[PDB]
């Protein structure tokens, strides 16, 4: 009874009764940063896409001895990801998703697959998807079971698997020549070579392993 | 394109006809038959609302839904989606089981209901329909007089079926 | 400011053997206010001529009145020779089309008789696409009004009974009157537009008669 | 003290604002599976351009009976309002029937709706989710 | 507090207690009875007052749920007035809102059944302690008559009575029920019949009776729609149940 | 693209994706990227939940029902996205192919072939080899104007190199 | 159009035409302009009744006034065919007259004369025309009197006049531009023409 | 629940791709309408019922969406006999207009109902319009449709205070009439209900009411079949 | 097309109370609805309003506030109009975004002896000796500035809203028909009405 | 963003002639750009006019009017004020699409004694006894239409011009500043200024 009589017993006007706006402005604690998946905050309008309207080239291939990458965001030291679009949206997202996957490995003692770990990314994009986040992030990792594996994912949420992915400006250039030379029985220093010299004909190496990935300058 | 075309129903004496140029837009739900123009995912989608209505309603009353009481209850359906409503011009024709009265209605999107007693047209070139309807028809057909003035009808709107419905039979004739 | 409107009501051409007829309702519309219910819809032009732009009634008057003086013209020029009904459909056709992008929002039929004294009727688009035809209703109401006529001076989708067409028949200039009056009975009867009263227009090798029909007030 | 619902939009949007329908795996993204409601593809994203007056008529009532216990609240003071909503908090929390659509009798003599209809009466309006112990789970909040 | 315990439960006997006490509530109340005819039903209660100086005319114990279905009750009146309500405002929102036309009694029967089961299952709520027979006319299933118990249960009945005289009335309808009976015969028999039933002064102004029978034009308040039906159900006068009783 | 023949023993499908609904039931699909793929995914998802709780294969038919109902219920909320799914079963209770395709706007046809010429070509008594022989004229016509291969049998889903 | 006149009203009887106007120019809402009289009588035999903007009104008066002058070197009929044409080639020039107009008389042979003619060129007779509201609320009072020609013998002057009256009097009632104040002119083929200025409904 | 809104969105992307009066009387009030129904410039129902009944003596007529007049028209009927019921009295006209105000209100215009209701209860006789935004005004005689004006102009020449039965019948089904010849949508015949405080409400359907067929065997049967049901 | 109030509304204190004054037409574009519309509302027995802005909106409003105030009279007796008032002010501006509303509220009250409130559009409230609203009030300001006097007996101010609101009515197209005034006092409550005949010559 | 002649001018006709009167204030929205303006303009010795609409196209038409009349008056002899109304009236009407004037043309002249002729943006023209225009005279509408009396004295005319325009300025915030007036008799030109210290407390 009381707490309905409290009820109707100057906080209306700034708003301060809302509970999600004291946590907003950390009135009621800090919970705002207590939170997995933080609030984002839209105009309260008929039509908030309106109101915000308002408002590189990398590399991969499978390959013997793992996947190697050619902004990089370190979301694990198993798992890359091509930081693409929205500066700001990729960060953050990634950062997102990388706690995400220290979460999964946690309760269930495995890595995450990057098949998982990518179905992730795209599911929430898509849940955001039509309201800004402009991303583009090429998932890449390797896993004991699954092997060297590669997706894309996107703003609109397509999520693609392929043996190569060629993005950005001369991701044409890249993708001829690479055509011209890719194999999958390269040798380690050989793919290396390989990479450089897609890379240099689209003008960061990183290699991929079971014990993580490599960083080769 | 199967949406849209066009549906006609008319009465005779002691029979009424009902007749489209055709996937399929009449539907029976017992002795009342109903045809429906429009968008055929709404056409399907009112049949199997209709369907499941109309089951339930045998189920609790034993007993087969009056035409009248059909109407009544396509009307009803119609405007409950009053906002975004399907995109639908239903016809509904059929004979009352204890009166043995010939009834004819039509609806437009929000299920107002024109229950005239000579015909009934809905859809594509419903003008010219109109226009045939008016000039065509006479009251008190007799069934087969009823089955030309329709077919006949129909086929000067501009490939089609026809339903002659007695009291205790129905025949489905098609036409070229 | 739009420079048109719409007036209502209606027109029918029906070319016979050696006859022609054009018939047209008699009411004024704007909006859903009657105007009048008697302006005459249909004119005889002279030689034999008879005409009727049906659609903004200003528009058409205006056509109207420049086909005359047109013909007046052709009169003074070539000694009072007859126009024949191709030269007129020909000086209309002109007429339109000057307007091609300012045009007469209209859709005009003249009907009279070629040289062969056969009966002739022609419509026109309001930019001046024209045809020779046997039958053509005009105005709100026109897809009321042919497809009866087409299922009764023609037999179309008719066939002899069980012998799964029937012939054609050529009609007496009466008959011909009479289905007219049948069809615009029960234009009237379902479309609101179609007027208080049907006027007629007789196109003959002996020249023009105008018959009037009431029909009913609401 | 309103006539017609004001404060009817959300000012707050999350992939989490949606609660018991959430990802076991991922406890930050729906279930879509769960949601039953034709896949992701109603994403939050699409609660756009909503009918005018949707946003208006779902919580009409809502508003009446807010500006119903206002005006208690400024003529007879603090005790009737909460009287009130007292005694509608009892009927709701003890009515629970998972398999009824009805309203409660009692619902209607408090809020004064026995001899009144309206179109939520009249037109009362799944293979997963939809089960009795759905429903208890939401109640008991299981 | 997010639960309330079921008030209704078997006892191990199988029996569950609410319902036999509503039941038993039931046998307490004073004696309604009902008998269908062939062209009519009738429906028949004391009007017991606390006092002489209550008015009668207030003491509603039949009411119009239809105009082709009314009902009576015994036992807890304002159980009963709180089911009539809701049982006409369902007969309008189901129904007459969806179909057009009044519910045929069957299903109003069953509608009312349905609301009075759910208070057996509530945990916040005790049983309806009443039970009701309801009569009526449809034009498909003609005339009928149903008795609703506490438990929400219902059977047709050719006849039955409720209440106090219940087990009597029942054995004086068993044995002058017949299939012939006229809609006078019937409303002759139900007379004689709470007449024997009641208690201390039987008059005109200590009963109310209803039947079921033809329209009545003269009820529907308004002329001109020829397949327009006047209501079937119709109170008697006290004046016309005094000149009943002088036969 | 999407293309898909009903033969007199198989039904043969063809695209430019596709997701296996049941071993005898193939779906596949053509419009918005993620739109069509998650709603792909989540009709494949309720497929298989019916199919391990009834340890029965949904028939083909009512797969196709349960596709347009799905469709109508997701647009129902939301803009309609692009979409049109092709629906390939053979339906082992009648013992013969079905092919449906479900548009847009979850109108659904039950159709001899369809695509998102052969009127000159089709004939209802064709083998799937004639089935696949007319495929190929069709690609060969498609790239005149300007794919994975999938068969549904008896034996179930086959893979098709001679693409 | 920025003042406007509010309607005119009109009918034919046995021996001649009444016509009546509400002499009132309106600014918007507001009435600011009294006594703009709105009937034009254009000799003996023909009263041009003008509704709408009151600027071209008096452009169209003095149109006609420049008709007479030059005729001095009419029928109604003459007037109606000139003021129809230049009305049309205004509306052709995309410069429109906004007006509503009636030329009421009696022909030399006496004729009844009534046609309307609006800022489209639009034109027709009837035993009875009205322009803007009047056409709404006057002409099914004045159709009453008169519905068809074969009415027109059977109608006094009288008759005409006291539904002109009353048709004004309605008007008064349910037209907000409306005044009390209007002006009638009766034009008769034997007494000629009547030109009632300053009426009041009453 | 309630009205749905589940194809807006759906709807909008697929488009991206009558005179009625009532006239109060010395004892009674009329109502009257004509019976013509139109779809654009077609005729869809000549003979059309327009004259609603809310209660035994409290009776309706509409214009704007029908269907949305009839809809909201039934559930104040259904509201008012319920209230009946319950009260155990003969319902109010204000009632019914106070219940059908606040429902059209509630709808803020988008349930387009223009109504004039007419009755009798115990307190006299009433005449009231109602409009689609929930606005409402009293009178001694109105008009409504597109034949309003005509109508109005009718009443205005011809009302006068202590009408009688008989005239008030005369000046309604005139001012009827008056719509019928002068309004295109208006046409057919007159229907009249009359309402007087001590009596039985006065439907009068129908008050003013102001070959072809070809040789059997004619069309091309294809095949035929029985259907059975 | 929503009704809007096309009105002149006026209320004015004086030695024994305050009369409240209003036109009675009201009109839907350039047609009258209803030419004999009463637009003065009783929301409480010696409290009474006049509504401006949308018929429906303030229709509702005022009756809720008939309901707010019928309720605080039953549990503290009579209200004062600055009560009345106070509750226009609350409802007209937590609906100001939805409901266009303005109201002249006027009522005797034995304490304070008859009090104005008039409640514009945005829903501020101010105490006035007199108030103007409407249509026709923007013709009237410099004619009840110059002419209004405190403390007028009641008989002279009937005459002073008599000619103000005449001047209104010849002025505005959008107010018209009967005069209708309220007068509140001490003694009761008083309907008054003038016609044309009895405003017009003046 | 045009100059527009926001104003309240007003010419009222006495026994001797006729008196003109305006502010002299000009805004800019809400800045006023001059506020002692002379709004008051001579085009011909005893025919004055003011202005009202845009700044640039009345400064137009009224310089082309004071040349067409010096032309006249060197051929003719002095105009009639009528005369000078009619070049007002083609000059408005011929340019009614692209130009936005109206104008209160006032003059003396001695067969006439004195004329007042009003051109609303429509370009009608309408003579009267007394005119107002520009924002401020609705306001005022009431109080002259009160007030006026015909053939008043010249002392009458200038207090009344003075409470007329003392309450547009009351109330019009485009209006202000001093008031100027031209009184044109027989007797000649006279100038006449009023301050806000000597209307303002009035």
């Amino acid at each position: 009874m009381q707490a309905i009589a409290d009820s109707f017993s100057l906080v209306k006007e700034l708003q301060y009764d809302n509970e999600q706006n004291l946590e907003s402005d950390f009135v009621t604690g800090a919970s705002q940063f207590q939170r997995l998946a933080p609030s984002l905050t839209v105009p309260p309008i008929a039509s908030p896409q309106q109101f915000l309207r308002a408002h590189t080239t990398t590399l991969a291939f499978r390959f013997q001895g793992g996947i190697i990458v050619a902004k990089v965001i370190e979301i694990n030291p198993f798992l890359l990801g091509t930081m693409a679009g929205g500066a700001a949206d990729c960060q953050f997202w990634e950062t997102w998703l990388g706690s995400q996957c220290r979460l999964h490995e946690l309760r269930e003692k495995e890595r995450i697959s990057v098949a998982a770990a990518s179905k992730i990314l795209s599911n929430l994009v898509y849940q955001y998807k039509g309201a800004g986040l402009s991303m583009g992030t090429m998932i890449c990792g390797y896993t004991r079971k699954e092997g060297p594996t590669i997706y894309y994912v996107d703003s609109d949420g397509t999520r693609l698997k392929g043996d190569i992915f060629c993005v950005g400006s001369g991701q044409t250039f890249a993708y001829g020549v690479l055509d011209s030379n890719y194999k999958w029985d390269l040798s380690v220093e050989d793919a290396l070579y390989l990479g450089k010299r897609s890379i240099l004909a689209a003008a960061n190496l990183y290699h991929v392993t079971e014990d993580g990935w490599i960083y080769h300058g | 394109s199967i949406n849209g075309g066009i549906v006609v129903a008319m009465t005779g004496k002691d029979c009424v006809a009902i007749a489209c140029d055709l996937f399929e837009k009449i539907f029976h739900y017992g002795h009342v038959f109903l045809g429906i123009t429009g968008l055929a995912t709404d056409v399907t989608t009112l049949n199997e609302m209709f369907r499941y209505k109309t089951n339930l309603y045998k189920l609790k009353e034993e007993r087969a839904i009056e035409p009248e009481t059909f109407t009544q209850l396509v009307s009803s359906s119609l405007y409950e989606r009053r906002f975004g409503p399907y995109f639908v011009g239903p016809v509904v024709a059929g004979i009352n089981s204890k009166s043995g009265k010939p009834f004819i209605a039509g609806f437009d999107l929000i299920g107002c209901i024109d229950e005239a007693k000579d015909f009934i047209v809905s859809g594509t070139a419903s003008d010219q329909l109109f226009g045939m309807c008016e000039s065509l028809y006479e009251p008190n057909l007799e069934p087969e007089d009823l089955f030309e003035t329709i077919s006949q009808a129909l086929l000067n709107a501009a490939g089609a079926v026809v339903y002659i419905i007695k009291k205790d039979e129905v025949v489905k004739r098609y036409l070229k | 400011f739009n420079p048109y409107g719409d007036n209502g009501g209606t027109i029918l051409g029906i070319a016979g053997e050696d006859f022609a007829v054009l018939a047209g309702d008699t009411r004024n519309i704007t909006d859903y206010s009657i105007n009048s219910r008697y302006e005459p819809k249909v004119f005889d032009c002279g030689d034999n001529i008879v005409m009727s732009a049906n659609g903004f009634a200003a528009d058409g008057d205006a056509l109207v009145k420049r086909f005359k003086n047109s013909v007046k013209w052709y009169h003074f020029d070539h000694n009072d020779k007859k126009l024949s009904i191709n030269s007129a459909a020909r000086n209309i056709q002109h007429l339109l089309y000057g307007k091609r992008f300012f045009p007469y929002y209209v859709h005009t039929i003249i009907a009279g008789l070629d040289e062969d004294g056969k009966g002739a009727v022609y419509s026109f688009d309001p930019v001046g696409s024209y045809e020779r035809e046997q039958c053509r209703a005009g105005g709100a109401a026109a897809s009321l009004i042919m497809p009866f006529l087409d299922n009764q001076v023609n037999f179309k989708n008719q066939y002899e009974p069980g012998t799964n067409k029937k012939p054609l028949k050529y009609l007496s200039v009466e008959e011909v009157i009479k289905l007219v009056r049948d069809s615009f009975t029960s234009a009237t009867e379902r479309h609101i537009q179609v007027g208080d009263g049907l006027e007629i227009l007789i196109v003959t090798k002996d020249g023009v008669r105008k018959e009037f029909y009431e029909l009913k007030r609401d | 003290m309103n006539i017609v619902p004001q404060d009817t939009f959300k000012s707050q949007v999350s992939t989490d604002q949606d609660k018991s329908v959430l990802s076991s795996a991922v406890p930050s993204l729906p279930d879509t599976l769960r949601q039953q409601e034709g896949g992701a593809v109603p994403l939050s994203t699409q609660l756009n351009d909503r009918h005018p007056l949707e946003s208006t008529l779902k919580n009409w009532e809502t508003t009446q009976r807010q500006r119903q216990m206002e005006q208690y609240r400024q003529i007879f003071g603090i005790a009737e309002p909460m009287k009130r909503t007292m005694e509608m908090e009892i009927v709701n929390r003890t009515d629970f029937n998972p398999l009824s659509t009805n309203g409660s009798i009692h619902r209607d003599i408090l809020l004064n709706k026995e001899c009144s209809i309206d179109w939520e009466d009249v037109y009362p309006g799944t293979m997963v989710g939809d089960d009795v112990h759905s429903k208890i789970e939401k109640q008991l909040g299981i | 507090d997010r639960y309330s315990f079921s008030l209704t439960t078997f006892s191990p006997s199988g029996k569950l207690g609410q319902i036999d006490y509503a039941l038993t509530a039931v046998k307490q109340g004073v004696t309604s009875l009902g008998i269908k005819a062939t062209n009519g039903v009738v429906i028949a209660t004391e009007k017991k007052s606390s006092s002489p100086l209550a008015m009668s005319e207030t003491l509603s114990k039949v009411s119009l749920l239809t105009p082709d279905i009314g009902a009576v009750y015994s036992g807890m009146g304002p159980d009963y007035r709180v089911l009539v309500d809701k049982s006409r405002k369902v007969a309008h929102t189901s129904y007459k809102r969806i179909y057009g036309e009044y519910p045929p009694t069957k299903l109003l029967v069953s509608e009312v059944a349905k609301i009075m089961q759910e208070a057996t299952q509530s945990g916040g709520v005790r049983p309806f302690g009443v039970s009701l027979l309801i009569a009526g006319h449809d034009e498909f299933n003609g005339f009928s008559l149903y008795q609703v118990d506490p438990s929400g249960s219902y059977f047709p009945w050719k006849a039955t009575a409720i209440g106090k005289g219940s087990v009597a009335a029942k054995t004086f309808l068993e044995k002058r029920w017949n299939d012939e009976l006229e809609l006078e015969d019937a409303i002759h028999i139900a007379l004689l019949t709470l007449k024997e039933s009641v208690e201390g002064e039987f008059n005109g102004d200590t009963i109310e009776l209803a039947i079921i029978g033809d329209e009545n034009p003269d009820l529907l308040g308004y002329t001109g729609i020829p397949t327009d039906k006047g209501p079937r159900f119709r109170k008697l006068t006290s004046q016309e149940i005094n000149d009943r009783l002088e036969a | 693209i999407i293309l898909g023949i009903r033969v007199q023993d198989s039904v043969i499908l063809a695209s430019s994706k596709t997701r296996q609904l049941s071993p005898h039931t193939l779906m596949s699909f053509a419009g918005e990227a993620g739109d069509t793929v998650q709603f792909a995914e989540y009709i494949q998802a309720n497929i298989q939940l019916y199919s391990i709780r009834e340890d029965y294969e949904l028939s083909p038919q009512a797969v196709s029902s349960f596709v347009r109902q799905e469709l109508a219920k997701s647009i129902r909320s939301r803009r309609p996205y692009q979409v049109n799914v092709l629906i390939g079963g053979y339906d082992k209770k009648k013992n013969k192919p079905e092919l449906y395709q479900i548009d847009y706007l979850g109108t659904k046809v039950e159709l001899p072939y369809g695509a998102h010429l052969l009127d000159h070509h089709y004939r209802p008594d064709m083998t799937t080899e004639e089935g696949l022989d007319l495929l190929k004229l069709c690609v060969q016509e498609l790239e005149k104007r300007m794919v994975i291969v999938k068969i549904v049998d008896k034996d179930g889903i086959r893979q098709v190199d001679d693409f | 159009p920025i003042v406007t006149g509010t309607s005119v009203i009109s009918m034919k009887y046995d021996n001649g035409v009444i016509i009546a106007a509400d002499n009132l120019g309106s600014y918007g809402s507001l009435l600011r302009f009294n006594g703009v009289e709105r009937l034009i009588p254009v000799g003996d035999n023909t009263v041009v009744g003008i509704s709408g903007d009151i600027s071209d009104m008096q452009h169209i008066e003095r149109l006609l006034k420049d008709l007479v002058t030059e005729n001095a070197y009419l029928e109604p009929s003459y007037i109606f065919e000139y003021l129809a044409t230049v009305m049309y080639q205004r509306r052709s020039k995309m410069n429109p007259l906004w007006n509503a107009i009636i030329v009421a008389g009696v022909q030399s042979n006496g004729d009844q004369f009534l046609r309307y003619v609006n800022l489209l060129g639009v034109t027709y007779s009837s035993p009875t025309l009205a322009t803007g509201f009047g056409a709404h609320m006057a002409n099914p009072l004045l159709r009453k009197v008169v519905d068809r020609e074969s009415d027109i013998p059977k109608t006094t002057v009288q008759v005409a006049e006291e539904a002109i009256v009353n048709a004004m009097r309605v008007l008064y009632y349910r037209d907000a531009r409306s005044s009390r104040n209007f002006s009638l002119a009766i034009i008769d083929k034997n007494t000629g023409l009547t030109f009632k200025k300053n009426l009041q409904v009453e | 629940a309630g009205l749905s809104f589940d194809n807006y969105q759906r709807n909008n992307f697929l488009a991206e791709n009558t005179t009625i009066v009532g006239v109060k009387f010395n004892n009674g009030v009329v109502i009257a309408a004509d019976t013509r129904s139109t779809q654009g410039p077609i005729v869809a129902d000549k003979n059309c019922a327009k004259l609603h009944r809310i209660s035994p003596k409290i009776w309706c007529a509409g214009a704007g969406t029908a269907a949305d007049t009839e809809a909201v028209t039934q559930l104040i009927g259904s509201n008012i006999e319920l209230h009946s019921l319950y009260t155990s009295r003969e319902p109010r006209v204000v009632s019914a207009l106070q219940m059908l105000k606040q429902h059209l209100f509630k709808y803020q215009g988008h349930i387009g109902a223009y109504l004039i209701v007419a009755g009798v209860d115990p307190t006299g006789s009433h005449l009231f319009s109602i409009h689609a935004h929930g606005s409402t005004d009293v009178g001694y005689y109105l008009s409504l449709g597109s034949g309003s004006l005509a109508a109005m102009a009718v009443l205005e020449s011809h009302w006068k205070q202590d009408l009688t039965k008989e005239e008030a019948i005369k000046l309604a089904s005139d001012a009827i009439q008056a719509g019928i010849w002068n309004d295109l949508g208006s046409g057919s015949n007159v229907d009249v209900c009359v309402m007087e405080i001590g009596k039985d409400a006065e439907y009068l359907r129908n008050y003013l009411t102001p070959s072809y067929k070809f040789p059997r065997g004619t069309t091309a049967v294809l095949k035929e079949s029985i259907v059975n049901i | 097309g929503e009704v809007s109030l096309g009105t002149s509304i006026m209320a004015v204190t004086f030695k024994d109370g305050v009369i409240l004054g209003a036109d009675s037409r009201t009109t839907t574009g350039a047609y009258i609805a209803n030419r004999v519309t009463d637009k003065l509302t009783r929301v409480h027995d010696k409290i009474w309003c006049c509504r401006s802005g949308s018929a429906a909106d303030t229709q509702a409003i005022a009756d809720i506030v008939q309901y707010h105030l019928e309720l605080y009279t039953s549990q503290y007796g009579t209200p004062s109009t600055e009560t009345a008032a106070s509750v226009f002010k609350e409802l007209c501006y937590e609906n100001k975004d939805n409901l266009t509303a303005g109201i002249i509220v006027a009522g005797y009250d034995d304490k304070n002896k008859g009090e104005v409130y008039t409640i514009p559009l945005g829903g501020s409230v101010h105490k006035l000796p007199y108030a103007i609203a409407g249509s026709g009030s923007t013709f009237i300001y410099g004619y009840c500035d110059k002419n209004f006097r405190e403390n007028m007996s009641k008989e002279e101010t009937v005459d002073f809203i008599k000619h103000s609101l005449s001047q209104a009515i010849k002025w505005d197209g959008s107010s018209g028909g009967v005069i209708r005034m309220v007068v509140l006092t001490a003694a009761g409550v008083e309907r008054l009405i003038f016609y044309p005949d009895e405003y017009e010559q003046l």
